[PDB]
């Protein structure tokens, strides 16, 4: 589905360079239950547009307005808005957290790091989600080992 | 580390490179807000002083004009035709008057805060015991001008502009 | 995904009180192949809005119009419309039917009760769907028992 | 019971509490239809008698006006400018004239039935041997007035209003 | 989900008649990661509209405009557009390819045949996708045999 | 055959029967393009000669008029009010003037190519070393007329019209 795979130095703000495996990109094929897939789509569109078209602000804005639905999940954006509205921890598209295998690099789909009152949620607030994702990922891993 | 096998770590995204192809919508602080597309920018300042007193303007680069038209059309209902002042000469400068002529939402202030709100999120100027729907403000002016982007805030992304695009003429 | 979990007395019209397990709410995380998830989203939004905001008709209508896509599945609504159009049994969002475990309360995702000619479909018209759902639910149950 | 283990049972939802935050769109019977948001209501009656004969009106609470504007904009095409009568004084009263000036769809009646249709579903005033697309009606008037909601019908939900919102200006 | 199942002679342009099994139609229940499901929805809508309504151009156009989202996946259409935009092999909704069982007729979901430079992609360009689909289909088949 | 068990074969769809209920948008060649709904058709020709010189027209069957209005509203921005000529008498004939009064996109040609582009795809009149965004053209006229469909091209489907519907007034 790539218009131009894992991230590079300039896309990551904190570390020098980190990137993912094939399972995440293979799962983000029109996937709109997750925000990381939308981020990957945005980055891919930017990379493909910069390497094929000369710089132009008006034309880029026009093409974004025409194909905004093809990149950003509308309903995820509006739900995250609604969460921000009612004093509820929401996703502001900055920080994503995931679990990866120590050796084979088997990564999962990064969940968004919720933010509330202008501050990221503590690790102990969503530990249950981390445990559930670890469990389902280990079940998927054993199923893939069996086949 | 979790379960003794997998390791917990986070990703942090930088939106500085998502500039030449995508709009960016942010706030430096409670006062100032910015909308930057490429090398072009719009500054939304919540001054408590007015600079224009025309109270009459005719809507008659293209990028900033399209962003401004999206923002204006995203104020829904009737703009009362007497609370907006315009200066499209030698730059774009639009001033909203944002004053009362306990609902606090049925007025023009309520809807203008609703459009600012829906463009920039609810981190600033938000309330929150039951709190009214529309956002609350202590200023009485909103000036949107053009400013040549100089990396004033931290880049956010086109998500606010997408919310503006979806919530247009409803 | 809750903005404020199972139903209560005032939400159910027929019985005094009934509600579901964790699997249904965990499956209705941006799920738009089913109408029950949209109903749950609507009820959750109403409950969260009533407990945090003072009553206001105009503002509530504005917020609903802005975030209508975040709650009601547009395409499901239009397909149910198209079904109503051509003299076909459709879903009018009133009655939902499901199967639950007798002891452990393992519930499924309630399918909509189709209506035609101003009357609900008889139980014998969609018995095949009930049998198929029972089969797939029992397979999922045995798979979860295995793990 | 099914398969000797699981039990068959149904859910029935009540939409009475989905009133202060969501619109409601229903029909009491073949004649009367209602659109209620909170404590505000609009009555759409299919009378066969007319009450207004102005045949000219200027489109110049906010909730009922927004519902009415959504309904009017959702009649697509051209309203012929001479089949609508208005009375926005001391209440909102809009009368559609719904009469011929075998297609039965290319007329103003066809499109007005299409908008009523798409707001309220096809349970009433619907046909259904091949049947024409647009709905069929034996009346020649459609009056939309304001009425203080008194639980006239069974609450339905905001699904009809959502269909109106999606099918707007197409 | 049918408003009126497998294809017939007049819908297929190349061969005299071919059609699919129950798994594909059962999987195309509001499925918008694939273009074949959108094609099936379009064909079903046309078949159901022709057999219940008299011919009328204006009314058909009106009903299509009202319920365009209920039939054609908007985001798939815009992604295929974006692929066409940047000199990338895209789907133009003409040719679809799939794998079926030799004896029991167990068919898969037909993937779109990508086109670039006004010509269909060669079979050797997307052989990896064919192998991956064969592998996952055989795993699904063995899982269904086990149950 | 693949894996010795499953057989590789393809499907080819015919869009001829998707005609009475769905629009069709295609191009016969570089010059001519067609939009056919049922038995009604519109021919978009890229002639290099002009046939109308009014340079002033008043926008005041319904199917072709709705297709034309969708196409016209899908040219975004300002049409300059002096580059369109109209002839709605005894047929529909609209001529776009498509000439300069290195960006090549900020002009009226850029946006008119953008609307043609987004209706008909990018197989013809497309570029593609960095290439400009908007499409490139060597003609200086675009005439949209009505033509009684006679199966000029191969049927494509309503996908182009759907893209037009989505990208309207943005
Ligand atoms: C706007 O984005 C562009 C491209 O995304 C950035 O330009 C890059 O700048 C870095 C560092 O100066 C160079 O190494 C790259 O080669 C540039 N890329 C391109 C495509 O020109 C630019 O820095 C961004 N602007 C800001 C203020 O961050
Ligand atoms: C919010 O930030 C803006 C700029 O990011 C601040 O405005 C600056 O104010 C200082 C001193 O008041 C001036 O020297 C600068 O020229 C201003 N910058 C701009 C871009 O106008 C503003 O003061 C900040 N607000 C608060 C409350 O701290
Ligand atoms: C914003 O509106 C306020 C109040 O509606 C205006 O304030 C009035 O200004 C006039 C002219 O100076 C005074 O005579 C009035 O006494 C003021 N108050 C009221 C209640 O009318 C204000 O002028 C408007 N803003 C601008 C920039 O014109
Ligand atoms: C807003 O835009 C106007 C017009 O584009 C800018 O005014 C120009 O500023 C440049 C900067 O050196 C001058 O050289 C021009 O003479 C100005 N006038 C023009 C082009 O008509 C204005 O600077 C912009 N605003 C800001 C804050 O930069
Ligand atoms: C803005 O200037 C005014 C001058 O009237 C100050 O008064 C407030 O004006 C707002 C405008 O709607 C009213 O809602 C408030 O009730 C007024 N009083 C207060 C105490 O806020 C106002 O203080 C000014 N704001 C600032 C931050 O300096
Ligand atoms: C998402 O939310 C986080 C959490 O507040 C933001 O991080 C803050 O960013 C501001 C400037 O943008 C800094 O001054 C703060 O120090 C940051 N806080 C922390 C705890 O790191 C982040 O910028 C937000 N991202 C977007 C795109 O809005
Ligand atoms: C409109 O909805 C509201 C809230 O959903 C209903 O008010 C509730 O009324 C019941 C019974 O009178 C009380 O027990 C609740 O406490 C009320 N809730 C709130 C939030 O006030 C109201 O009854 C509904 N109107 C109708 C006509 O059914
Ligand atoms: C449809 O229902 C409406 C009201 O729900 C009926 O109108 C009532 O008619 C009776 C006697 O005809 C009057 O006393 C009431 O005042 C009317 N109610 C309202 C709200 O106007 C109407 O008669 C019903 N139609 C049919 C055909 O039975
Ligand atoms: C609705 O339209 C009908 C027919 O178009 C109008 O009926 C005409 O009324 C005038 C004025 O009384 C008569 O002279 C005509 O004979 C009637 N028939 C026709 C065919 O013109 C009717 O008046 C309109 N409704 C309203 C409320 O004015
Ligand atoms: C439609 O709305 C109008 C105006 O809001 C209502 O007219 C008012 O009715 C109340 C009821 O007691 C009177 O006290 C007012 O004097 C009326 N006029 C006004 C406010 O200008 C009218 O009643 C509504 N329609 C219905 C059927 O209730
Ligand atoms: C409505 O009143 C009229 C008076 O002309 C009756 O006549 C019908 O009018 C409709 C309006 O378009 C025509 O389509 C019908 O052909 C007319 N005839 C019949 C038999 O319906 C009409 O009967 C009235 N309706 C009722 C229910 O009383
Ligand atoms: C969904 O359809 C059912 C089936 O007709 C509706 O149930 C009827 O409701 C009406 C009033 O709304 C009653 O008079 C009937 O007796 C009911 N019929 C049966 C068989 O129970 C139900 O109301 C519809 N729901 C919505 C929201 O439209
Ligand atoms: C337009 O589509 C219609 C129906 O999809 C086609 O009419 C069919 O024509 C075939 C062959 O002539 C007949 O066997 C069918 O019975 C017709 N179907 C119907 C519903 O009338 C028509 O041929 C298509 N037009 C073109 C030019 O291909
Ligand atoms: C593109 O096709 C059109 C028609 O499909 C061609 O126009 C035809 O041209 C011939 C000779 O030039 C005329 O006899 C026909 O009457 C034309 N047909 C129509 C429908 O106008 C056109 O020549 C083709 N273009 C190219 C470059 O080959
Ligand atoms: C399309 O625009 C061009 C240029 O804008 C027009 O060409 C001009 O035509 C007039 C009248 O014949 C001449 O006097 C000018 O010299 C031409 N060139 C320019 C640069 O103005 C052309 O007329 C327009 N098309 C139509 C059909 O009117
Ligand atoms: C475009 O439409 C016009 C008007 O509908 C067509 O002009 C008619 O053509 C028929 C064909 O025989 C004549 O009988 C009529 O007298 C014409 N005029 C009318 C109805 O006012 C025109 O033919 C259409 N264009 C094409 C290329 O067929
Ligand atoms: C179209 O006719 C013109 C007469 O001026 C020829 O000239 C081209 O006009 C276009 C219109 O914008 C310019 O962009 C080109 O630069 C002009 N020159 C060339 C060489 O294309 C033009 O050649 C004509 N086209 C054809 C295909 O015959
Ligand atoms: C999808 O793309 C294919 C590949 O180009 C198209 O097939 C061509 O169709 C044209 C006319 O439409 C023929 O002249 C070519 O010979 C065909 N090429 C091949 C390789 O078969 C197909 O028509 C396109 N379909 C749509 C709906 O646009
Ligand atoms: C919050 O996170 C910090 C990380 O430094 C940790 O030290 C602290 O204990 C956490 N607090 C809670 C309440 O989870
Ligand atoms: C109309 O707009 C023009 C151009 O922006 C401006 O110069 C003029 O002053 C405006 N008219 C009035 C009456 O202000
Ligand atoms: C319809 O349902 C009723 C429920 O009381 C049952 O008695 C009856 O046999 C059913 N009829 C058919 C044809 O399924
Ligand atoms: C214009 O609207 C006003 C307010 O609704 C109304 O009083 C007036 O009668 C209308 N004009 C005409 C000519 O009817
Ligand atoms: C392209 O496909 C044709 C089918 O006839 C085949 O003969 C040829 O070898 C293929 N070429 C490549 C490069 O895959
Ligand atoms: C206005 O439109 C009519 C009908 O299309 C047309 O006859 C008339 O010429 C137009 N007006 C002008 C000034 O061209």
């Amino acid at each position: 589905w790539t218009l131009s795979y894992c991230l590079t130095k300039w896309m990551i703000l904190a570390a020098e360079l980190k990137c993912f495996g094939n399972t995440a990109v293979a799962k983000c094929n029109v996937n709109h239950d997750e925000e990381f897939c939308d981020m990957l789509r945005l980055i891919d569109y930017n990379k493909a547009a910069l390497s094929k078209f000369k710089p132009d602000v008006e034309s880029a804005l026009h093409l974004f307005k025409t194909t905004v639905n093809s990149l950003i999940s509308d309903q995820l954006l509006m739900r995250n808005h609604l969460r921000d509205l009612m004093c509820v921890p929401y996703c502001n598209y900055s920080k994503f957290w995931y679990l990866e295998h120590a050796k084979t690099g088997e990564t999962s789909v990064p969940k968004c790091w919720l933010v509330t009152n202008g501050a990221y949620l503590n690790e102990t607030h969503f530990s249950d989600q981390i445990e559930q994702e670890a469990d389902n990922m280990i079940t998927e891993m054993l199923r893939k080992d069996y086949i | 580390i979790y379960k003794g096998v997998y390791q917990f770590k986070s990703v942090e995204f930088d939106m500085s490179h998502l500039n030449l192809t995508m709009p960016n919508a942010c706030s430096a602080n409670n006062s100032h807000h910015y909308i930057s597309m490429g090398t072009s920018g719009l500054e939304l300042t919540f001054t408590n002083d007015s600079i224009i007193s025309h109270n009459f303007c005719n809507l008659t680069d293209h990028t900033l004009m399209s962003i401004v038209s999206s923002l204006h059309l995203s104020i829904r209902g009737n703009s009362n035709y007497k609370a907006v002042s315009c200066d499209f000469n030698n730059g774009i400068t639009i001033q909203y008057n944002l004053t009362f002529s306990q609902s606090q939402c049925r007025t023009f202030r309520g809807r203008v805060l609703d459009m600012f709100r829906t463009a920039f999120g609810g981190k600033y100027m938000r309330s929150c015991g039951k709190t009214t729907w529309c956002s609350q403000t202590s200023y009485q002016y909103l000036i949107i001008q053009n400013r040549t982007w100089e990396n004033h805030c931290t880049y956010a992304g086109p998500f606010g502009m997408s919310r503006i695009l979806l919530s247009q003429e409803k």
